[PDB]
This record gives C-alpha cells, sequence and structure tokens, in this order.
C-alpha cells in the first residue's frame, strides 16, 4: 500500500534537519521496501532530486526514533510553483515522557543489560522493542 | 486554577489544573491535592517541567528542542510516566 | 515573550509562566492568587537578591532563553509573618540514587 507512485515528474526539494539529531531519510520504493539515504547532520540542508508521487519519511539516524517532516509523518513532493523547490522541515516531535525517557535508558544501557534493570517486567518488554521503519510502516498500514 | 501534586518527601508543587490532566492518572485520582507516595521531588519536578514543555510545544510551529532528561533520574521518571501514563 | 518560573517557599514550588514585560509586582498578585497571602507580605528573590516591584522579569534577568518552559528559572520567595520577613528559605529536591552499574 505504502509505495512511491512511479511518475518521473521531477521535483526539487529541501530536506532541512531543524532537529538536534542525525537524521536517516528514507525513500519508500516502488514495491514499499524502505531504501535508506545519505544522512543529515544536525541544523543542515541538502538540496535533493525526487519525484512527485514519491514518498519519504525521516528516523534518527542512530536509534530510529521517528522525526516529523512538515509536522506529519511521511513527506510526498509537491509540484514546483515557479521553481522554487519543496521545503521539507524535519523536526522532533513532542515525545511522550515516557518514549523520551526509554530513549534515554537506551543510550545508556547496552541491550544485553536491559534484563538487569531493577522495573517491572513490561518496561523490559519497552525497552527491547525499539523504534524500527518496518514495524511504523505496518501501523501507518 | 491550580492542583497541588505532592511528593513522597512532602514537597508539594503548584501546577495549573489543564497541565496536570496531561496524565490520566492524574484525572483519575483528581476526578484537588494529589499525594504521590512512589515519587520522590526530583523525579516530581522534572515530570511538571515535562507537563510545561507539552502543553507549550503541542500544535506549534516554532522548532521544538529536545526534553533534557539526566541520566541519574532517568529510570525513576520512566517508572513515573509508566504509571502517569504520560 | 513568555518565561516559566518556578517559585519557591521551604517545600512549596509553583509552576507559572509570565510575560518579560510584566512586574515583579504583577508576579506578587499572582502568587496571591495561589497561596492567598497579599503582596506586602511577600519578598521575592533572584538567588539572594531582593527583587524590587516596579522592575520587569526582563530587567531582572528572567528572559524566555533563560527562562524556558523545560527548565524554568526559579523566584525564591519569602513571607513576613506578623510583623517580620522570614528568611529566604528553599528546601532542595531529593537526591537520585547511584547510577547503577549498566548505567
Ligand atoms: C527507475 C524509475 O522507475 N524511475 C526513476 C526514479 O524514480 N529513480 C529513483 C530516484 O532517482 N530517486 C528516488 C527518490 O525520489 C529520490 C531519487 C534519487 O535517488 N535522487 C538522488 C538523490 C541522491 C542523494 C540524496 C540525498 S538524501 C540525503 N542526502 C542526499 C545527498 C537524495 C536524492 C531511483 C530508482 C534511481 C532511486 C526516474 C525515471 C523517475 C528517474
Amino acid at each position: 500500500v505504502l509505495r512511491s507512485v512511479n511518475s518521473r515528474e521531477p521535483s526539487q526539494v529541501i530536506f532541512c534537519n531543524r532537529s538536534p539529531r542525525v537524521v536517516l531519510p528514507v525513500w519508500l520504493n516502488f514495491d514499499g521496501e524502505p531504501q535508506p539515504y545519505p544522512t543529515l547532520p544536525p541544523g543542515t540542508g541538502r538540496r535533493i532530486h525526487s519525484y512527485r508521487g514519491h514518498l519519504w519519511l525521516f528516523r534518527d539516524a542512530g536509534t530510529h526514533d521517528g522525526l516529523l517532516v512538515n509536522q506529519t509523518e511521511l513527506f510526498v513532493p509537491s509540484l514546483n510553483v515557479d521553481g522554487q523547490p519543496i521545503f521539507a522541515n524535519i523536526t522532533l516531535p513532542v515525545y511522550t515522557l515516557k518514549e523520551r525517557c526509554l530513549q534515554v535508558v537506551r543510550s545508556l544501557v547496552k541491550p544485553e543489560n536491559y534484563r538487569r534493570l531493577d522495573i517491572v517486567r513490561s518496561l523490559y518488554e519497552d525497552l527491547e522493542d525499539h523504534p524500527n521503519v518496518q514495524k511504523d510502516l505496518e501501523r501507518l498500514t | 486554577m491550580y492542583v497541588k501534586l505532592i511528593s513522597s518527601d512532602g514537597h508539594e508543587f503548584i501546577v495549573k489544573r489543564e497541565h496536570a490532566l496531561t496524565s490520566g492518572t492524574i484525572k483519575a485520582m483528581l476526578s484537588n491535592e494529589v499525594n504521590f507516595r512512589e515519587i520522590p521531588s526530583h523525579v516530581l519536578s522534572k515530570v511538571c517541567m515535562y507537563f510545561t514543555y507539552k502543553v507549550r510545544y503541542t500544535n506549534s510551529s516554532t522548532e521544538i528542542p529536545e526534553f533534557p532528561i539526566a541520566p541519574e533520574i532517568a529510570l525513576e521518571l520512566l517508572m513515573a510516566a509508566n504509571f502517569l501514563d504520560c | 515573550m513568555d518565561v516559566f518560573l518556578m517559585i519557591r517557599r521551604h517545600k512549596t514550588t509553583i509552576f507559572t509562566d509570565a510575560k518579560e514585560s510584566s512586574t515583579v509586582f504583577e508576579l506578587k498578585r499572582i502568587v496571591e492568587g495561589i497561596l492567598k497571602r497579599p503582596p506586602d507580605e511577600q519578598r521575592l528573590y533572584k538567588d539572594d537578591q531582593l527583587l524590587d516591584d516596579g522592575k520587569t522579569l526582563g530587567e531582572c534577568g528572567f528572559t524566555s532563553q533563560t527562562a524556558r518552559p523545560q527548565a524554568p528559572a526559579t523566584v525564591g520567595l519569602a513571607f513576613r509573618a506578623d510583623d517580620t520577613f522570614e528568611a529566604l528559605c528553599i528546601e532542595p529536591f531529593s537526591s537520585p540514587p547511584e547510577l547503577p552499574d549498566v548505567m
């Protein structure tokens, strides 16, 4: 379902990373497979060539935490009006306090040690169940 | 309209009612003071800052900064967020 | 511009926002609504400095870029019991435990 359409109509885009994270742009190909693209360091922009009807999403490159693009999950290049590139503004979402805590804990504890933390079993499963594009594709579908 | 949230060590945090309703757990405990026997002040102060942060940056246009969490409080804060469902 | 504040006395902490251009006295009116003590029975402090009623929060160093939602600036509060002002006293928050080995 979630796939790019093969339009062949060019569309220039600025990927603008207004987050403090290293960003991984991910293009959903014509079969719906995620294809990773070169990363963007914090605060940087790239002018890129994509196409109308192509689908992109954006993640933290290190952790795969979800990012927003123009305030939504998915970005589709649109028609360039008067030769201007489309801006894709990549931002942090307001994470829930729980997800933000899980992020910090995962950044400090090696996965083989999650079981050594003194927490309810359900929080072990929440640490192990880390963010992943495939699962978000299943959810968005 | 403010509510009072009280830590396990007796610190009393006064926050706007609508900010506190960020937590469905807190909503149930009200529906206007709440005592938390398992949440200490160094954790509950951070939860209150989260409420302010969430309400300020939800449905906003201006760039969103990272919500900061010291490594020392992350575990307790994780347990509190799980209980409070925020 | 909004500044985000923690107004603190003993074991009491109020989370509130105000304008950079609002005054110290106006902040006392906010405390009065919450703790039911009039402005003349209140002293507000930045660290150990007593704040003057007519000054703006911005003039007193509470700016929108330092007094942020996720890291609010602290204003100390002292009450006048009857005749004399109590000394500024802010109970610290509890101490976090030692980092476990795995962290
Ligand atoms: C093959 C097909 O059916 N259609 C072609 C097409 O869609 N080609 C794709 C294509 O050129 N794409 C897919 C996405 O729309 C983006 C574009 C692409 O790969 N552009 C080059 C590019 C290089 C680096 C970047 C990035 S991302 C972060 N940094 C950089 C430098 C972005 C884009 C590939 C299949 C070659 C990957 C077309 C005939 C339209 C040229």
